[PDB]
């Protein structure tokens, strides 16, 4: 096998280099690196190390996560604006709709509850029908 | 019979190489289907002397 | 008579749609396409009337 | 499936040495740890070994690693990792803490 | 015997955190109407 | 290209051409609904000028849009005509020249309902059409009877449909499988394929009675020679509940796998799975009066059709803990159409426990043409079947078009509409428990409140629609750069925790169904050699 240690300048830190390198480099730095696990693993360098254990289980690839960093926020705040563009819609589409019941008034309603009062309407749960200005 | 394989070719519709955007056929066709509620409105309300 | 072995080498060795091999076959589709135009045209010409209300005069 | 404890470990400790590359080694040892018990300190030593034969070091790595998510307490994983003491200091094994401190 | 701590224990730290996240989700769902009549003319005036 | 689309043999171009349709049409009843929701924001006249037949007429044409053009057509047309012969192996369907009519008859039965609208004065009768009402002396003119001729043309394509999906199943399976062996889905359009074939031809015959009524002379439901109205009603059920169920299983056979792929675990307990499907198939076709609970029925015909209704809530459960076992233990991976599914279980328990409060005749009397019941059916048929419609979109669609979506804009969607659907329908219940009645375009001055709270929702799912009409757009144009950028998801199952990056780049799919194994827009000629399995 190829004895000699891979240089500082090839595998300092590979983490964050790999996303950027070439393709053609990407192969030649497994080939060496193959040939140097065969040698007892007490002689090997700790960027050596670091390589060979973030080639195979590092967060790239297929270990691409579902949302990348930023996105939950990116979510949160277009739920957010999603919410507020319907609601003023409605309110638009509302100046459209047609008049008031004549009835909708609290002057209106406060002569209903004297009639029901009269009545004894809902004599454990309430009577009331004021729900208006 | 035989078929052409790949992307673009298992739907009835053109999305590229045409003239016109294809925006233009994508929301147009939605657009007629969210239509077809409000001709009935108006053929009626027209019928009901409300208009 | 038998004619199946006779009509199964013109049907195999044809060019033309099933529908179209046999010799006799212009004599069907050649009406049944005018008749399928006239059926299918004129009920959509009373559209319009029916939601215009005006009804025929058979009268 | 009544498969006893005992019984777990010596058939993967019969499946181990029979893997031949590292698909075989690497397959072996994820159905090992699909169980609902963490593997006996003499089934974890088999897969180091068979880790060396196909000359792959972060395969190595990553069975300490799983080794600490399957224990229930941090003193099982320290019993462990005193049982283990040679071994991972005989073929130069290091703990994936030890390799990415913080 | 058992190494560590008891099962219990281990447990307990694990999931009475996690009754109260339930708690306040399933308050949320089945209660937020409650919060639109606080905000009426025809409650309490 | 004409000969292509319009003389079609094959079953995946034409499952393509019913989801086209389908889509079409959920937009027409997504538009009624939103006018619906708009009359009722307030009381009084609001938006149609005081036109109370108007109003009825678009409420017929929401319910027939919504069930029989665009859940059936998509559940059913869409995804049992594409992944069915995929899933067992099969060259084509049989019969593919009646698979072909079975589509262009709902193209015919469209320009048949759109046309009753705009005749005279449509039909204002409800979807259930009760006689008298819907007779010629209560509904003159020729809208009844266009609406019964598009309703005739949908169940010609139902059961043409379903005789295809029988002999298929039972004929063409590959070498090796057994109907032991067969996928859940597979079996999900398989038992609903036989509720058609024995609950349509009991309507053809109560609707066509009706048309008989009206233009020929005949009393089987006028009173006046004899006959009873009571008995369209009895023949318009005994369709009607087995059709809820034909609306709910090829979703239950979706949401099994798409749990069990996010899971990375087999669905517990398989083959109680399809014992369940074929119990709940079976006690569908004995339980139809409760839909009749306050005619006049004797009262030892309303204590059996309370149990028998009960005890659907058996199997049914059965299911409900079995979904649970299987993410119980998992490694669960939240992509979109898993969030579907987390919320159809939840929501789908809220529609069903409702209903079995109403399957008890003696509290039914509270619960009868009450906001109540509308309540209940909405969170079963539009947080269920639908949410499960998504769920199987966002599962297949890459795969079958080639192309990816925008994953963060997915889930955005999903949240609009899973707050917007609870906002309309979870005050529906307070309205109905204090008493408000159904089918009504104005209400007395005490309903004001719930009634403006569920007309806001109803914009915030409409925009949900719109973002998803949006989506639709991104994939079809910019679907090859999803796949280079990181805006979409690759893999819908990651490396296990052991397998590096380079070994998992040998087997990149694992999975026990074989269309995930095609290439991603799959070949005009799928199979030649058969697939084999031991
Ligand atoms: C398929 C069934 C279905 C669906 C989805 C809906 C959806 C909705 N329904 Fe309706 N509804 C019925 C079936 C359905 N409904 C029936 C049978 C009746 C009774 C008729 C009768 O009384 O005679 C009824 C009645 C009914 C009424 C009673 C009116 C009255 O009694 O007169 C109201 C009132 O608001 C209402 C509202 C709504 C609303 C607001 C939605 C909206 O919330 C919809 C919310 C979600 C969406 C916007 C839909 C998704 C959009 C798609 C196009 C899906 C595309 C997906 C893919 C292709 C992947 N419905
Ligand atoms: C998808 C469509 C769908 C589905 C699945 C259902 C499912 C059920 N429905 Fe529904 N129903 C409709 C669509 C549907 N329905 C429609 C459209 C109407 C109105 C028609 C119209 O008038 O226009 C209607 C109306 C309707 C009526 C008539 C009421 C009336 O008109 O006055 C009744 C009567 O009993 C009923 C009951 C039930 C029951 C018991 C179930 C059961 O299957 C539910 C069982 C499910 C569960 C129970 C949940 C999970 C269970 C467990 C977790 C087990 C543990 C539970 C216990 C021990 C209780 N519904
Ligand atoms: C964190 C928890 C959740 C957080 C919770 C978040 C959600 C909170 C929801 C609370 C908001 C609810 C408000 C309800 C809407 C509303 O009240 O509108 C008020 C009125 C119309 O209301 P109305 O009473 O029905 O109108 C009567 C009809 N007449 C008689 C007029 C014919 O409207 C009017 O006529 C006057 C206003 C005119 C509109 C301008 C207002 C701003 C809209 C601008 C438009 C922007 C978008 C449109 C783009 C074209
Ligand atoms: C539920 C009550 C309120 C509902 C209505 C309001 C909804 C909130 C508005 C939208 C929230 C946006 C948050 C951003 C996404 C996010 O949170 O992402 C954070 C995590 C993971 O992402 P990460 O942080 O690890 O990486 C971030 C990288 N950028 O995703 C999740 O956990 C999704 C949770 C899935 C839930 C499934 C569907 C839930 C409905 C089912 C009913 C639940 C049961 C009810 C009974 C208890
Ligand atoms: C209506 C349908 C809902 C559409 C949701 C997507 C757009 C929502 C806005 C959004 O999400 O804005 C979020 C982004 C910010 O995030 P970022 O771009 O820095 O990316 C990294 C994630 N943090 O601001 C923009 O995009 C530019 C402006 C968009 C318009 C904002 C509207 C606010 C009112
Ligand atoms: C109006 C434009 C005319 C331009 C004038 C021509 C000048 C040259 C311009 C070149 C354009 C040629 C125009 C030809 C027509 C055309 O390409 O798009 C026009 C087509 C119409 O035609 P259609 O064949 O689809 O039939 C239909 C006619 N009723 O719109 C569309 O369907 C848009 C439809 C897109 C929405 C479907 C989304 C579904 C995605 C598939 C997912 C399937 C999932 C399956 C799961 C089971
Ligand atoms: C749309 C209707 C087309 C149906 C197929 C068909 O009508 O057939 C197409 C046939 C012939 O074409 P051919 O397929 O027989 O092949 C022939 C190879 N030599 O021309 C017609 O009929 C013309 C009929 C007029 C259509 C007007 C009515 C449209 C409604
Ligand atoms: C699972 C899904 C959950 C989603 C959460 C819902 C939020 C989405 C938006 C809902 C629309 C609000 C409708 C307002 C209609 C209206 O106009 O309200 C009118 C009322 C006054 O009444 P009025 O008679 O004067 O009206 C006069 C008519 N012209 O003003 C309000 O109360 C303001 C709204 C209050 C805000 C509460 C919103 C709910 C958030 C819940 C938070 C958690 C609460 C937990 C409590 C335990
Ligand atoms: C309003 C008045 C009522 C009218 C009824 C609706 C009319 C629509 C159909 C018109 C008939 C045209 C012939 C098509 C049938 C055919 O050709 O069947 C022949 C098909 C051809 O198989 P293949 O070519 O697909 O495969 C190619 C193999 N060589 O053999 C089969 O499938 C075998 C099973 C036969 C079942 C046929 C069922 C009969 C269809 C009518 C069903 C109507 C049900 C509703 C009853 C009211
Ligand atoms: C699978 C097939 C399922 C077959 C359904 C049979 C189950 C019947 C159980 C309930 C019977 C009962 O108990 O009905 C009791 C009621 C009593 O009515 P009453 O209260 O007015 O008596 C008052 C006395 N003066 O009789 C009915 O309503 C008639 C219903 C009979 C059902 C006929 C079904 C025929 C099927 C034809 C379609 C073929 C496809
Ligand atoms: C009273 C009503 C109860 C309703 C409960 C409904 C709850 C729904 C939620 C389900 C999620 C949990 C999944 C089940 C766990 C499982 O997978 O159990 C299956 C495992 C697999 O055992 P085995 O195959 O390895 O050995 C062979 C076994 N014969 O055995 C267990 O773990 C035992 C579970 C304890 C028994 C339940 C006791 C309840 C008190
Ligand atoms: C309402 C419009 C408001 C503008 C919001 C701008 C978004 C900001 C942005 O530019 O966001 C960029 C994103 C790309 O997402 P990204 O991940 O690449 O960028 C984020 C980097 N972290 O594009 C969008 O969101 C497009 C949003 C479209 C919203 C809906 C469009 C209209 C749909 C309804 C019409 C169709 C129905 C018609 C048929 C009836
Ligand atoms: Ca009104
Ligand atoms: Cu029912």
């Amino acid at each position: 096998a190829q004895t000699h240690a891979l240089s500082n300048a090839a595998v300092m830190d590979l983490q964050s280099r790999w996303e950027n390198m070439p393709s053609t480099e990407q192969q030649d730095i497994v080939s060496k690196l193959s040939e140097r696990q065969k040698l007892p693993w007490a002689q090997l360098t700790e960027p050596e190390k670091q390589a060979v254990w973030y080639i195979s289980y590092g967060e790239w690839g297929p270990r691409r996560p579902v949302l990348n960093k930023g996105d939950s926020s990116f979510i949160a705040k277009g739920v957010a604006a999603g919410l507020l563009f319907s609601v003023g819609l409605f309110a638009v589409v509302r100046m459209a709709g047609g008049q008031d019941a004549k009835t909708m008034n609290k002057e209106w309603q406060l002569k209903s509850d004297e009639y029901l009062k009269s009545k004894n309407a809902n004599p454990w749960g309430g009577y009331s029908q004021v729900q208006s200005k | 019979v035989h078929f052409k394989d790949g992307v673009y070719e298992n739907i009835p519709f053109k999305v590229k190489g045409r003239k016109t955007p294809y925006a233009l056929s994508h929301f147009g066709f939605f657009a007629i289907g969210f239509a077809v509620p409000f001709v009935a409105c108006y053929v009626q309300l027209k019928k009901s002397g409300a208009f | 008579a038998n004619k199946v072995i006779q009509l199964q080498k013109i049907f195999q060795s044809s060019t033309k749609p099933l529908w179209w091999r046999h010799p006799r076959s212009a004599l069907y589709l050649y009406p049944f396409y005018a008749i399928f135009a006239v059926a299918v045209v004129t009920p959509l010409l009373y559209i319009p009337n029916a939601i215009r209300g005006i009804k025929a005069k058979k009268a | 499936d009544e498969e006893t404890f005992e019984e777990f470990t010596a058939r993967y400790e019969k499946e181990f040495d029979e893997a031949y590359d590292l698909f075989e080694v690497q397959r072996v040892l994820n159905n090992c740890f699909s169980y609902d018990l963490v593997p006996a300190p003499a089934v974890i030593e088999k897969a180091l070994r068979a880790a060396r034969r196909v000359n792959d070091l972060p395969t190595a790595i990553r069975v300490f690693e799983a080794l600490k998510y399957k224990v229930e307490n941090e003193d099982q994983y320290k019993a462990y990792l005193d049982e283990l003491k040679d071994v991972r200091q005989e073929l130069g094994v290091p703990l994936k803490e030890e390799l990415f401190p913080s | 015997g058992r190494i560590g701590e008891s099962w219990v224990i281990t447990e307990g730290r694990r999931l009475i955190p996690e009754i109260f996240q339930w708690s306040a989700v399933l308050s949320v769902c089945l209660g937020w109407p409650g919060a639109v009549y606080f905000f009426s003319k025809a409650r309490k005036a | 290209m004409v000969q292509r689309w319009l003389y079609s043999t094959n079953a995946k171009d034409i499952a393509v051409l019913y989801f086209m349709l389908a889509i079409f049409s959920g937009m027409a009843g997504t538009a009624m609904s939103l006018i619906i929701r708009l009359e009722l924001a307030a009381p009084g006249s609001q938006y149609l000028h005081g036109n109370s037949q108007l109003f009825n007429v678009l409420v017929v044409g929401h319910a027939v849009l919504m069930i029989f053009f665009l859940v059936m057509p998509a559940l059913i047309g869409g995804f049992g005509n594409y992944l069915l012969p995929l899933m067992i192996g099969a060259t084509d369907t049989a019969f593919p020249r009646i698979n072909n009519i079975a589509f262009w008859v709902l193209p015919m039965g469209l320009v048949c309902l759109v046309t009753s609208t705009l005749v005279e004065s449509g039909a204002g009768t409800g979807w259930t059409v009760y006689p008298p009402l819907s007779s010629i002396q209560a509904h003159s003119g020729p809208s009844v009877d266009l609406a019964i001729f598009a309703l005739h043309l949908t169940s010609i394509s139902s059961l043409l449909g379903a005789i295809n999906f029988i002999v298929t199943t039972l004929n063409m399976r590959t070498n090796g499988m057994t109907m032991h062996k067969l996928p859940l889905f597979v079996w999900s359009i398989f038992i609903t394929a036989f509720l058609l074939l024995l609950s349509l031809p009991v309507l053809s015959a109560g609707i066509t009675m009706l048309l008989l009524d009206r233009n020929f002379n005949t009393s089987f439901f006028e009173v006046s020679g004899g006959g009873d109205p009571i008995l369209y009603e009895h023949l318009f059920w005994f369709f009607g509940h087995p059709e809820v169920y034909i609306l709910i299983i090829p979703g239950f056979g979706i949401i099994s796998h798409v749990v069990s792929t996010y899971s990375k675990k087999p669905v517990f307990g398989e083959i109680s799975m399809v014992y369940a499907m074929a119990s709940i198939g079976l006690l569908g076709f004995l339980v139809w009066s409760h839909h009749m609970y306050i005619v006049g029925l004797d009262a030892d015909t309303r204590a059996y059709f309370t149990s028998a209704t009960m005890i659907i809530a058996i199997p049914t459960g059965i299911k409900i803990f079995s979904w649970l076992a299987t993410i119980h233990g998992g490694s669960i991976r939240l992509a979109t159409p898993m969030l579907y599914a987390i919320a159809f279980l939840f929501l789908f328990t809220m529609g069903g426990l409702t209903g079995v409060a109403l399957a008890n005749a003696s509290l039914d009397v509270a619960f009868h043409d009450t906001y109540y019941v509308v309540g209940h059916f909405h969170y079963v048929l539009s947080m269920g079947a639908i949410f499960s419609l998504f769920a199987g979109y966002y599962y297949w669609s890459p795969q079958i078009l080639g192309l990816n979506y925008n994953e963060k804009l997915a889930q955005i969607q999903f949240w609009l509409i899973f707050i917007g659907a609870n906002v309309i329908f979870f005050p529906m219940h307070f309205l109905g428990i204090n008493g408000m009645p159904r089918r009504i375009p104005d209400y007395p001055d005490a309903f004001a409140g719930w009634n403006y709270v569920a007309s806001i929702g109803s914009f915030i799912a409409t925009l949900s629609l719109f973002l998803f009409i949006y989506i639709l757009y991104d994939q079809l144009v910019n679907g090859l750069n999803n796949k280079v950028n990181n805006k979409s998801v690759i893999y819908n199952k990651a490396p296990d925790f052991v397998e590096s990056n380079t070994i998992f780049n040998l087997n990149t799919v694992k999975s026990s169904s074989i269309e995930f194994l095609l290439t991603s827009p799959p070949a005009v000629h799928s199979f030649n050699t058969p697939a084999v399995q031991s």
